[PDB]
RNA sequence: UCGUGCCCCGUGUGGCGAAAGGGAAGCCGGUUAAUAUUCCGGCACCUGGAUGUGGGUUUUGCGCGGCAACGCAACUGAACGC
RNA sequence: UUUUUUUACUUAUUCAAUGAAGCGGGGCUGGACUUGCGUCCAACUUCUGGAGUUAAGGUCC
C-alpha cells in the first residue's frame, strides 16, 4: 500500500510538472 | 537561453558511467577550486530496471524493477544534454559539494536517489529516462 | 553578402572561432548565431544543431569549406564552426 | 488493472526494417 | 636552389630509357607523389597508397580515385551529368 | 497428460601435407671415460581437474575511486553476435 | 489423311542462381486514367562509420 501511494504521488507530481511546463 | 539547469536530463559520454542517463541536481557554471571549469552535480542510473512481460509473477517483477543509482561530479564537456527533463521533489539538494568528501554521505544520498527514482519508475512516467541507451 | 556581413562582425562585433569555444558559447547561452561549414563532419553538425536548438540559437549553413570560412573570418587557418556573440554594427542577425 | 510497465514493441517487416519472421517455407523446400 | 634544368623527378633514371619516355613518366610521377587537399577535413594530407587508392593521414578517410591523380576529368564530368540527370528525373 | 511427443538452429562436411612458417610452459650451479635446458641440487613455470581456507561482494543484491585518459587483489554473465 | 512454310506453347533436353525466401494468382489500402468501374502501379527503410538477435502485445481458454 505504501509503495502504491508513493508511486501515485510521484505520478501526480510528474503530471503537475508537465502541466506547468505546457596561463602558467 | 541556458539549458544546463536543475532537472535537465543528460547523457554521460566519458568515464565509467559512459552511456548512462543522469539528471542535473546542481549546475556549477563558474566552477570551484577543486573543479575550475563548468561542471554539474548529477544523479543517474547505473543498472536499469529489466524488461517486464505480462506473464511474470509479482515477485519476479519486484526483483526486476530494482534500480541501482550513482552520483557524480561531471565536467560539462563529458555530458550530452537532451531535451528531456526530469523534475523530482525528492531529489532537491540530495547532493552538494561536500557530499563527495565523505563515503557515508554518498551512501545516504544514493539511498535517497534510489528511493525517489524507484517511485518515479513505478509511477509509469518518464519511461525514456529508465530505458537504457543502445549504442 | 554573408562574407561582407562576416567581415563587418569581425571588425565591430565579437565572435569565437572553433568547435570547443562554440560549444562553450552555446552552453553559456549568450551565443547569437552559429555558422557551420559545409564540410563539417555530419556527427559534429548534428551535435551543433541539437545544441543550438536547445539554446534557441539560429544556425547558418555556410556553403564553403572550413578553409573558406576561415578566409571569410580573415584568418590564415581553417574553421569548421564559429559563434557570433555580439553582432556589432552588422545586420547578420536580421535574416 | 494492467501493469503500466508493460510495453508494446511492434515489429515492422518491411524491406530494410526488422528481421523477417519465420514463415512457412514448405513450398520452396 | 634548382639542381636540374628539365629532368626534375625523372633525374633518378639518368641517361636511360629515352628523353621522351622519361618526360612522359615525369607527369605521372609528379601527380602520383604530390599531396592533395582532403575534401572531407580540408587538410593537405591526402596521399596515394595503391593505384586508385587515396587516403588522408589526418581524418583516416580512404577514397577510390584515379590511378595517378585523386580525381579524373572523366569522373568529374560524369558527376556533373549525373547531377543533371538526377535533377531532370526528380523534376 | 490425448503421456510414447514437441521446439530451436544452418555452417557445411573427411583426411594427409612444414624437425626453417604458426605454436602452453625451465633457468642457474655441479656431475661422466663417453649424456645432459633431459641426470643431481637449488629455485620456477605451463596445462587440465577436484574441492577447501582466507580475503572480497550482498539487508540500496551482482565492488569502489578519478572531471577525464583510467586505476585497484577480487568484483555474475548462457544463446546469438561484434 | 499427308508434304512444305512460320507461329505459338511446355513436358524432353540445355544453361544459370540460391542457406532452393518470398514465384504465380487473388484480397486489403492508396493513386492515376477509363468506362461510368475495367486496367496498371505502388505499398516497406536515404543528413550521420551507433544499435538491431531469446516476440512484445492483443484476444479466447
Ligand atoms: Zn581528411
Amino acid at each position: 500500500r505504501q509503495k502504491m501511494e508513493a508511486a501515485a504521488r510521484s505520478a501526480a507530481e510528474a503530471e503537475a510538472a508537465e502541466a506547468r511546463a505546457e596561463k602558467p | 537561453m541556458k539549458f544546463l539547469k536543475t532537472s535537465r536530463v543528460c547523457l554521460v559520454t566519458r568515464g565509467r558511467y559512459a552511456g548512462k542517463k543522469v539528471v542535473i541536481i546542481q549546475p556549477v557554471d563558474q566552477g570551484t577550486k577543486s573543479h575550475p571549469y563548468g561542471h554539474a552535480l548529477v544523479a543517474g542510473i547505473e543498472r536499469y530496471p529489466s524488461k517486464i512481460t505480462r506473464r511474470m509473477s509479482k515477485a519476479r517483477i519486484e526483483k526486476r524493477s530494482k534500480i541501482k543509482p550513482f552520483i557524480k561530479v561531471i565536467n560539462y564537456n563529458h555530458l550530452m544534454p537532451t531535451r528531456y527533463t526530469l523534475e523530482l521533489e525528492g531529489l532537491k539538494a540530495v547532493i552538494n559539494a561536500d557530499t563527495f568528501k565523505e563515503p557515508s554521505q554518498r551512501e545516504e544520498a544514493k539511498k535517497t536517489v534510489k528511493k525517489v527514482l524507484e517511485d518515479r519508475y513505478n509511477s509509469g512516467k518518464n519511461r525514456w529516462f529508465f530505458t537504457p541507451l543502445r549504442f | 553578402s554573408i562574407g561582407a556581413k562576416l567581415a563587418l562582425v569581425i571588425k565591430s562585433g565579437k565572435v569565437v572561432l572553433g568547435y570547443r569555444s562554440t560549444l562553450k558559447a552555446l552552453r553559456s547561452g549568450k551565443a547569437k548565431l552559429i555558422l557551420i561549414a559545409a564540410n563539417t563532419p555530419p556527427l559534429r553538425k548534428s551535435e551543433l544543431e541539437y545544441y543550438s536548438m536547445m539554446s534557441k540559437t539560429p544556425v547558418h549553413h555556410y556553403s564553403g569549406t572550413n578553409i573558406e570560412l576561415g578566409t571569410a573570418c580573415g584568418k590564415l587557418f581553417r574553421c569548421s564552426t564559429m559563434a557570433i556573440l555580439d553582432a556589432g554594427d552588422s545586420d547578420i542577425l536580421a535574416d | 488493472p494492467k501493469n503500466p510497465l508493460l510495453e508494446k514493441r511492434p515489429r515492422n517487416f518491411g524491406i530494410g526494417q526488422d528481421i523477417q519472421p519465420k514463415r512457412n517455407l514448405s513450398r520452396m523446400v | 636552389s634548382k639542381r636540374t634544368k628539365k629532368v626534375g623527378i625523372s633525374g633518378k633514371y639518368g641517361t636511360r630509357y629515352g628523353a621522351s619516355l622519361r618526360k612522359l613518366v615525369k607527369k605521372q610521377e609528379v601527380t602520383q607523389h604530390a599531396r592533395y587537399t582532403c575534401t572531407f577535413c580540408g587538410k593537405n594530407s591526402v596521399r596515394r597508397t595503391a593505384v586508385g587508392i587515396w587516403s588522408c593521414k589526418s581524418c583516416k578517410k580512404t577514397m577510390a580515385g584515379g590511378a595517378y591523380t585523386v580525381s579524373t576529368p572523366a569522373a568529374a564530368a560524369m558527376r556533373s551529368t549525373l547531377r543533371r540527370l538526377r535533377e531532370i528525373t526528380e523534376a
